[PDB]
């Protein structure tokens, strides 16, 4: 308590000595000579001193009269059932200026590993009203899918539809949104404020922002935040949850900047070499438990560099994550809303979704013939690629329109157009 | 013993004092919660401890203790039909004990259950010399699977005393006279993880396995003790040709291991598995199975250390003669708890983020499944057969994962998605997919056979590397261009792929072929295959033929449904075939 | 004897002992554990009353107080008998096929002494192996660096078998012997050469080295050095004209990497260790001819291709180094021929010094060339074959494409099993041309013989 033996600060990180009972990965706040608080956590504890990353920075200390104060728990957020209707910053501290509000419980953010065997399998699709998504690559309650996409690709764009969009046919209760933005602009976080406002959807979602301008290590925790709300609200509380975090890019930038700033060797091209983990320990917090009502689905939105050569690699996570979703620029260019490159993306968990008493069943085999149909198409319009002299010309045509059509049509179904899995499979009948 | 103190926290290294009792690579209790541990330095009397669980929350002055020895497993009754981590941590019993879904942090629990009753039955009599490996009694652990108590290594002299009866794993069952003096032995003995278990040598497989599936046994087989690697494309019906594999596969056990996977794709396999029926019995898998099984977000080390628990358990039940099939999947994901690791100790990077040593790792790890003479005076024989699938993680053959397991294996069943796009299950491909053990197996096939099964098998892989040809040819110029031989040769390529080569794994007569039934079947193609040359030779058109064979042909196709027992019609199909090939001619 | 209690600490495979007096550098160490087991070491780097030591087998299950190193005071060497011939050891040299005891005349420092040199000699004379395109046409001589340059499974095994049982040397009154170090290999692999070298009487005339693909690295990467020194012995010490074959030598260059990681020296700069070139140098700067000597040593070192695209530093490096080359091919073994070699991309550089008149036959030059083009035609008729499909039948192609796959089939396809001995090579690739007509001959005179 109040220990004011400060004897180092370099760069973010400060060394506090002659303190015990220190726990790794503990929080500290700091009390400056001026009355300032600052919060940080324990990185590293020795046999008496112990290391510590201040948030905010070490800008104005002095370590003479500065003070230390050890709370002696780690990074904690506090749960409750009035969070729906409601904005947090990257620590899950209110942004909107509402009630204060009192938590439930305070619970540890890490969360904790599903035994194999208690983890029960998806088997009921979850109906985006996408065309290009429902029909195919059929998202399932629980499934861990997510979006990748180029910046300025319409990314948001979709994310926002799917969010307004994203219902099950059940219905007993409804739906449960829980949106965090990680390190992203505010215009970009202003996109998603508004439409929820705009479209009502904030009355019934609960949100963690965190911009740019935020520090760093901030980000690391927000995704924690919003997996263990929606935790709270899936299994404490019952509800289905839909998770959308926007662009883990970023969130995987700050891995590096803190493993930098922490002097850990890099991992492989670069990074701290224990991504792999890292992610998966967040994307694997997912699916549904047997013996539970409530699931947690995961639609991550990531940026993808057009190049292979670098950012959060799209296969240290595509593997990772049970299927995928491309938008691309390319596609972007020619009026296709959202832009779904429909060739290499699949949902690893679409066949059991799918199925009469879950879904209509003309859709199975009509996906399949579809699928068929996407192949086919391609073959008749995709793959010549400003060849085909002959190829497509010789009554395929019938090829020859269906996929331009599919192509235009099907991906552009407009952002704002909530399609009905029977209508969709409808406009696929229309093209069969 | 010693009780340590931790003296240093950062991230997953804890550094504990006091621990000169202590070894190297030791398995340590790290904490007040006691969360799983490693050591992996030694300064003076100053340990070096990697943690498995994570770290948050603990600090210095907690204490540490030693288990006494590296990471190992329990051998012993109650092992089967068990739901295992890479740690051999029981899964099934972890939910009730604690009444919790999650794997709790720092809990430990005994591998096996150290306090049922189990009927030891002494088969072995008083004042016999024994040595490590001896067989002093059997205690029947499932309905299929006799369990036999045998010497643990280490252990040479006279026995004393040995009776039958009601016995927990804990409790004495027999005594023996050494020159240290007296060895109480229990039913179940200990072993490290990564120490391979002794033989008194190792031999060549020249003996293939009956896998029911017709391509892998007829062009590519697989001896026991051989190494199977299959690589696991999206929806290409892998899933399914393991079950296939695991159920109708002549051996006694099966061993399962999830090495990391996505959670729900491991869900599947373990509702899946215990719901597999075992065809000789009517029971389940399970009941002559061990299951060990890893999601993705779990602790590394538990994740690496997977595939050295099963064929540790593998190399247990091999010792006691019987033949032993142990899955892995996926060996890709293993590798990938190898890099993050290496990183995690700051080693030294190699091919594409992969350490140095993987290539060694995995040649350790595939030489230690073979067939083998089990220590012991009765000097039995058992085997370890090994079917890894590596993930191809992108579409990609240059994997270091998939190189180096390929410079130590023989088999390659290459699954390809282009095929069961097409239907044709398995899809396996003809071309790509090869085994190195098809010489050694054709000589033993015929003679067992008293066949020329080896000439049967050359020629219809003959055929199919025909075909791929032909039909590349017919692409550039049209199917009415080629002879009537060469287009012969196609549609008896058809043949062999449609009959012969596909299965289907749900039907009833066709999920199992019978070694005779196999050569009975090919017979049948090739003899068509024969007499139809012979008759174009003789001067008949291609046309003819094909509609007095029209009528027989059907015959053909559907005789690959048809029973064991009545085999008699699959040869009389030769008959008939001849009389009517002959008929056509005038 | 010399064994010291004192560990100061243990970090993965290195290990740390104080208070010790009388180490050098690379003495050998054995450790003794807590429970009996033995281990060799090697010692890394010594200072003071401290040294530092590498374990080959891992520190895994030491006990650091109750353990002790015990210094053997000499460095990694070779105990070397004449009776050494007909014996299978492993990697470190200790025997593996149980059988008597080996009471050496000495010991040998296993890198070896360096050539003075103006005394090596160039390599002269030559080796009949009994393999066509090796003998006839891409010649390999006593004291030359020839490699064989092999896809994953196209008979490299088979072929390096078949040269060790029928290599041999013509007219001479000296002793021929033969040393197969393996390295790296599978068990199944080294059980196929053993049992292959015990059926055919060609243990007799041997001696060889197992390294096991699941053996400690640097076992792995001590068994060419010791395979070498064994071969020197015999060679230079014991007059014999020795033959060294290492299977997968890219194993070997694995096996670098591992060790130099381990070690934390010279970091990859390419991916695979520093200085993998100089130590390849190093290996095949030992086979030559001391001049005022009657033995000899050449080595074959086999090793795998680099399948084109995931491509490594191993194609270049042995190459840059070497003498020539011989290639397999895998279309070659698919299509049936065996063993197969691909001529046209392989050469030795060395033929003539081995290829003449009185050591092998006159006509054994003149005729190499003549056929050798007579192929690279056969392979023009396969170039007018290559764009041809089925293009008009002309005269060049028609009879020259025909001379080809004959060759392939009665010249390269010797049969794997087969010793072909020179004069029969000779008759049968001159009759082999001689169904191709006279207008396109190099050598006018004796137009039949």
């Amino acid at each position: 308590k109040e220990y004011r033996t400060i004897k180092e600060v370099v760069g973010p990180l400060m060394a506090v000595e002659k303190v015990s009972g220190v726990k790794y990965e503990e929080l500290i706040e700091v009390r400056m000579q001026n009355g300032e608080i600052r919060r940080g956590q324990v990185l590293e504890v020795q046999e008496d001193k112990a290391m510590v990353q201040i948030f905010e920075g070490t800008s104005g200390i002095n370590l003479k009269n500065s003070s230390v104060r050890f709370l002696g728990h780690p990074l904690q957020l506090g749960v409750s059932e009035d969070m729906i209707g409601r904005v947090f910053d990257g620590l899950g501290r209110p942004k909107d200026n509402g009630p204060e509000i009192l938590p439930e419980k305070y619970l540890d953010i890490n969360g904790e590993v599903i035994n194999p065997i208690a983890r029960d399998y998806p088997d009921e699709f979850i109906q985006t009203g996408i065309s290009a998504i429902d029909h195919l690559n059929t998202l399932v309650r629980g499934q861990k899918l997510p979006v990748f996409g180029p910046p300025g690709a319409g990314k948001s764009a979709l994310a926002a539809q799917i969010a307004r969009q994203a219902t099950v046919l059940d219905s007993s209760d409804d739906f449960a949104v829980v949106f965090a933005a990680i390190g992203i602009t505010f215009e970009e976080a202003e996109f998603f404020m508004e439409d929820f406002r705009q479209t009502g959807a904030i009355d019934r979602s609960v949100m963690f922002m965190n911009l740019a301008n935020d520090p760093a290590i901030e980000r690391i925790a927000t995704p924690r935040m919003a997996l263990t709300a929606a935790e709270y609200l899936a299994y404490e509380k019952g509800m289905h949850v839909l998770v959308i975090m926007e662009d883990m890019t970023n969130y995987a930038e700050a891995l590096r900047e803190i493993s930098a700033a922490r002097r850990e060797v890099p991992g492989r091209r670069g990074y701290p070499g224990y991504l792999y983990t890292n992610l998966a320990t967040l994307f694997e917090r997912a699916g549904r438990i047997r013996g539970l009502k409530g699931s947690v689905t995961q639609i991550p939105i990531l940026t993808m560099p057009e190049d292979d050569k670098t950012h959060p690699i799209p296969d240290l996570t595509g593997y990772i994550t049970e299927g995928q979703i491309i938008l691309t620029r390319e596609l972007y260019k020619s009026g296709i809303s959202p832009p779904i490159d429909v060739l290499p993306s699949l949902s690893r968990l679409k066949d059991k979704g799918t199925g009469a008493g879950k879904t209509r069943e003309d859709h199975a085999a009509t996906m399949n013939q579809l699928f068929a149909a996407y192949a086919q198409g391609k073959q008749a319009k995709e793959l010549a690629v400003v060849l085909g002299e002959s190829a497509l010309s010789d009554i395929d045509k019938i090829y020859a329109k269906f996929a331009e059509r599919f192509e235009n049509e099907y991906v552009n179904q407009g952002f704002y157009t909530n399609r009905t899995i029977t209508e969709t499979l409808d406009l696929g009948w229309e093209l069969l | 013993m010693q009780i340590g103190k931790i003296i240093k926290v950062s991230g997953p290294l804890v550094m504990a004092e006091n621990m000169s009792e202590a070894s190297i690579q030791d398995m340590c209790l790290v904490g007040d919660l006691g969360v799983i541990g490693e050591i992996i330095e030694m300064r003076q009397d100053v340990a070096s401890i990697q943690v498995y669980e994570e770290t948050s929350g603990i600090g210095p002055g907690e204490p540490v203790r030693s288990t006494g020895e590296a990471l190992s497993v329990e051998l012993g009754p109650g092992i089967i039909s068990q739901m295992f981590d890479g740690i051999q941590r029981p899964l099934d019993t972890f939910m009730e004990v604690t009444q919790s879904n999650f794997l709790g942090r720092g809990v430990q629990l005994p591998a096996l259950d150290h306090e049922k009753q189990w009927w030891f039955e002494a088969t072995i009599e008083e004042g016999t010399e024994v040595s490590a490996g001896d067989i002093i009694g059997y205690v029947d652990e499932t309905k299929i699977i006799q369990h036999k108590i045998m010497v643990p290594n280490g252990i040479k002299g006279t026995v004393q005393k040995i009776e039958s009866g009601s016995f927990t794993i804990d409790d004495p069952i027999c005594v023996i006279e050494t020159e240290q003096g007296l060895k109480e032995l229990t039913m179940m003995q200990k072993w490290p993880v990564r120490r391979g278990r002794p033989i008194k040598q190792k031999l060549n497989p020249d003996v293939p396995m009956i896998t029911g599936q017709r391509v892998i046994d007829t062009f590519f087989p697989v001896t026991k003790g051989g190494a199977a690697a299959v690589p696991g494309p999206f929806g290409a019906g892998k899933t399914v040709v393991q079950h296939q594999i695991a159920k109708w596969s002549d051996v006694d056990l099966v061993v399962y291991v999830g090495c990391g996977e996505r959670g729900n794709e491991m869900t599947d396999v373990v509702n899946e598995f215990p719901e597999l029926i075992d065809p000789n019995t009517g029971e389940s898998l399970m009941e002559r199975t061990v299951l060990i099984a890893n999601t993705s977000n779990m602790p590394v080390a538990a994740r690496e250390a997977s595939i050295y628990t099963g064929i540790t358990i593998a190399e247990y039940f091999r010792d006691m003669g019987y033949d032993v099939a142990i899955m892995a999947d996926s060996t890709s994901r293993w590798a990938e708890a190898l890099r993050e690791m290496s990183g995690r100790l700051e080693e030294m990077p190699g091919d594409e983020g992969y350490p140095a040593y993987l290539g060694s790792r995995l040649a350790e790890y595939y030489e230690r499944s073979g067939r083998v003479i089990a220590l012991g005076s009765d000097q039995r024989e058992g085997s370890i057969t090994a079917i890894s699938a590596v993930s191809p993680s992108g579409g990609d053959i240059s994997e270091p994962v998939t190189q180096n397991t390929l410079r130590v294996v023989k088999v390659f069943w290459g699954l390809d998605s282009s095929l069961a796009q097409k239907r044709h299950f398995p899809s396996i491909n003809w071309i790509q997919s090869y085994s190195l053990y098809s010489t050694e197996v054709g000589r033993y096939m015929d003679q067992i056979l008293q066949q020329d099964w080896s000439d049967m098998v050359t020629e219809g892989m003959r055929i199919l590397q025909e075909e791929e040809q032909l039909n590349e040819i017919v692409r550039l110029v049209g199917i009415d261009s080629l002879s009537d031989n060469d287009r012969l040769t196609l549609e008896v390529a058809k043949s062999i792929r449609e009959d012969y080569l596909q299965q289907n794994a749900f039907d009833d007569v066709d999920t199992f072929t019978s070694r005779e039934k196999q050569f009975n079947m090919l017979k049948v193609i090739l003899t068509f295959g024969k007499e139809a040359r012979k008759a174009l030779s003789l001067g008949a058109y291609f046309n003819e033929i094909m509609e007095g064979t029209v009528a027989v042909r059907e015959r053909i196709s559907r005789s690959k449904y048809i029973p064991e027992e009545e085999l008699a019609k699959i040869s009389s199909i030769n008959e008939e075939i001849k009389e009517t090939i002959q008929l056509i001619v005038s």
